C-alpha cells in the first residue's frame, strides 16, 4: 500500500509497531517528523521497511506509551533519568515536563528528613 | 595464590599474534581476542611483565630481521 | 470450517497466540469483538493472518492471562500503575476493578506510616 | 521416519522443542497425555506437526525445566503466583506443591517484621 | 555497501544496534576501533554481521547510553561498579571517572554515620 | 569451521556467550572440563550448539563475569550466600574464597553492635 497507518520502529535493537497517530500526539515531537511521508528521510532496513532509531530501546517505552496513552508508565527497573533524556530526545516537551516533576518527587520523597 | 601457568599461556598468544602483525599476514587474527587477552593480564597486575615482554618481542623482529635486510640494502 | 479457534494478536510486534474461548471472559471487551468474524475487522490482519493491535507488547500479559486463568499475573518489576491503564484499553471491566485495589492495595504498605 | 522422539510443543506461539522422557516424568500430568500416539489429538501444526498448547509461554521454563531436573529453577523476573497457576494447569502435582512452598517461603519471610 | 553507518554489536549474546558516530566520543576506546573499517585487524564478526564481544551483555547498557547522550543512566538494581569494570574495558575514561564519583557519592551516604 | 573460539552456554535456558579463554581463570573448575573439546567426556549440546548447563542461570552474573574480569560482580538484590552456593558448583576456588570474606565482612556491619 502506498501508506500504512502502522509504522515500524527499529530502537536500537529492540523492534516497536505503533500507529501513527500515536506518534503523531504532538508534532513537535521528533517522533513525528518521522512519520512524514516527506522525502527528508531515508533511514529503514531495506527488507522490511522499519525506521532505524539509535536510542535505548528499553527507554523508549515509557515514551511510546505517553505518546500511545497519555501517562507516564516505567517499569521499577528502568531508570527515571534514563527515560527524562530518552523523553528529551524525542522532544515530547510535555513528557520532559511530567518526567521532572517524578524525578524530583522520587528524590523529595527520599531525602526527606521527618 | 593467583600464580599459574595460563599467565604464559596468554603471553603465547599475545605473543604468535604480535608476530604475526610483525610478519604483515594480519589476516588471521581477531581484534577482540586480542584486547581481551592484554586487558585480563594487566588486570591482575601482571604489565611490568607484559611490558617487558612486549620491548622484547618487538626488539626481536627489529634486529633479527629488519636490521639484516637494511645491511643487505 | 474455514474457520479457526486460535488467534494471533500481533500486540505491539509480539505474537500473542491464544484461542478464541480464552477471550471471551468478558464480552463487552475489546479483545472479544477482536475474537469474532464481525464485518469490521478484515482490515486489520497482517500477511500472516495475526491481527495487528496497537498497544504494549509487555503490558499486554497480565491482560491476557487473566483472560486464560482469572488471575492477575504481573511480572514482579512491572509497575501495578501501568497494567491499568493497558486493562481500561481492553475493557476487562472485572479485571480494571482488581488492579485498582492492588494499586490501593499497594499504598497500604508504601503509603503507610510507621 | 518411523518417530521422533523429538517433539515440538508450541506454548503460547514459542516453539518448546523437548523430548518424550521429558515430558513423561508425571504420570498424571498434561504434558504427558500429548505423549500418546493414539487417535485423540488434533493440534499438531501440520506445516510441521508442532502440537498446539494455548498458553503462556513465559512460566512454561520452569515447567519443562523441573520436568527434567526436578528442581524449581526460576528467572527471577517471573511472577511467583504466575508459575503456580501455569503448572497447575499443566497438571504437575509434585512441583506445584513446590512453588506452593516457595510461595509460603517467599509470602512467610515477607508476612514478618521484627 | 563496503561502509555502512550503522554497527551491531553483540555484547554477551544481547545485541545492540548503534551509529558509527555513537562509538567515536573517545577514540581511544575499544567500541572506536572496531568502528574503524580499517582491514588491519579483521576483528570477531559474526554471521548476523555483528561484532562479537564477549563482555557482559547487560552492563553494557550504561556505557552505551553515555555514548549517546553522555550522562549516568544506570538502572537502580544495576552495579555501579558493574559499568566501571565493564567501563575500564572498553576504554573510556571519561564514563570512567563520572562513574567513580557516582560509588564515592554512594558513599557518602551509604558511609554516613548520625 | 573445524572449531570456533567461543562457545555457547544455555545455563537454565538463559543464555551466556564467549570465548573459550573465558571459561579458563581456574582450570579445576566445572566450566572448564567441559571447555575442552575432548570426545572421551563430551557432553550434549542444543541445537543451536549451546551447552546444556542445568543450574541457576540468575546468580550466574557473578560469576562468569569473575572468570572474564576478576572481580566480584553483584547485582542490587542478589543474596550473599547465593553466588557463594553457586561458585561452589562450579569449583572456581579464589571465587569462593573472596565470598566468604564478603559475608563476614558485611556481617561486620550487618552483626555489629553499636
Amino acid at each position: 500500500g502506498s501508506v500504512s497507518k502502522w509504522v515500524r520502529l527499529n530502537v536500537g535493537g529492540t523492534y516497536f509497531l505503533t500507529t501513527r497517530q500515536t506518534l503523531c500526539r504532538d508534532p513537535k515531537s521528533f517522533l513525528y517528523r518521522l512519520c512524514q511521508a516527506d522525502p527528508d528521510l531515508d533511514s529503514d532496513k531495506d527488507e522490511t521497511g522499519a525506521y532505524l532509531i539509535d536510542r535505548d530501546p528499553t527507554y523508549f517505552g515509557p515514551v511510546l506509551n505517553y505518546l500511545r496513552h497519555g501517562k507516564l508508565v516505567i517499569n521499577k527497573d528502568l531508570a527515571e533519568e534514563g527515560v527524562l533524556e530518552e523523553a528529551e530526545f524525542y522532544n515530547i516537551t510535555s513528557l520532559i515536563k511530567l518526567v521532572k516533576d517524578k524525578i524530583r518527587e522520587r528524590d523529595s520523597k527520599t531525602s526527606q528528613v521527618p | 595464590t593467583m600464580d599459574e601457568k595460563y599467565v604464559n599461556s596468554i603471553w603465547d598468544l599475545l605473543k604468535n599474534a604480535i608476530q604475526e602483525i610483525q610478519r604483515k599476514n594480519n589476516s588471521g587474527l581477531s581484534f577482540e581476542e586480542l584486547y581481551r587477552n592484554a586487558y585480563t593480564m594487566v588486570l591482575h597486575k601482571h604489565g611490568e611483565k607484559l611490558y617487558t615482554g612486549l620491548r622484547e618481542v618487538v626488539t626481536e623482529h627489529l634486529i633479527n630481521k629488519v636490521r639484516e635486510d637494511v645491511l643487505n640494502s
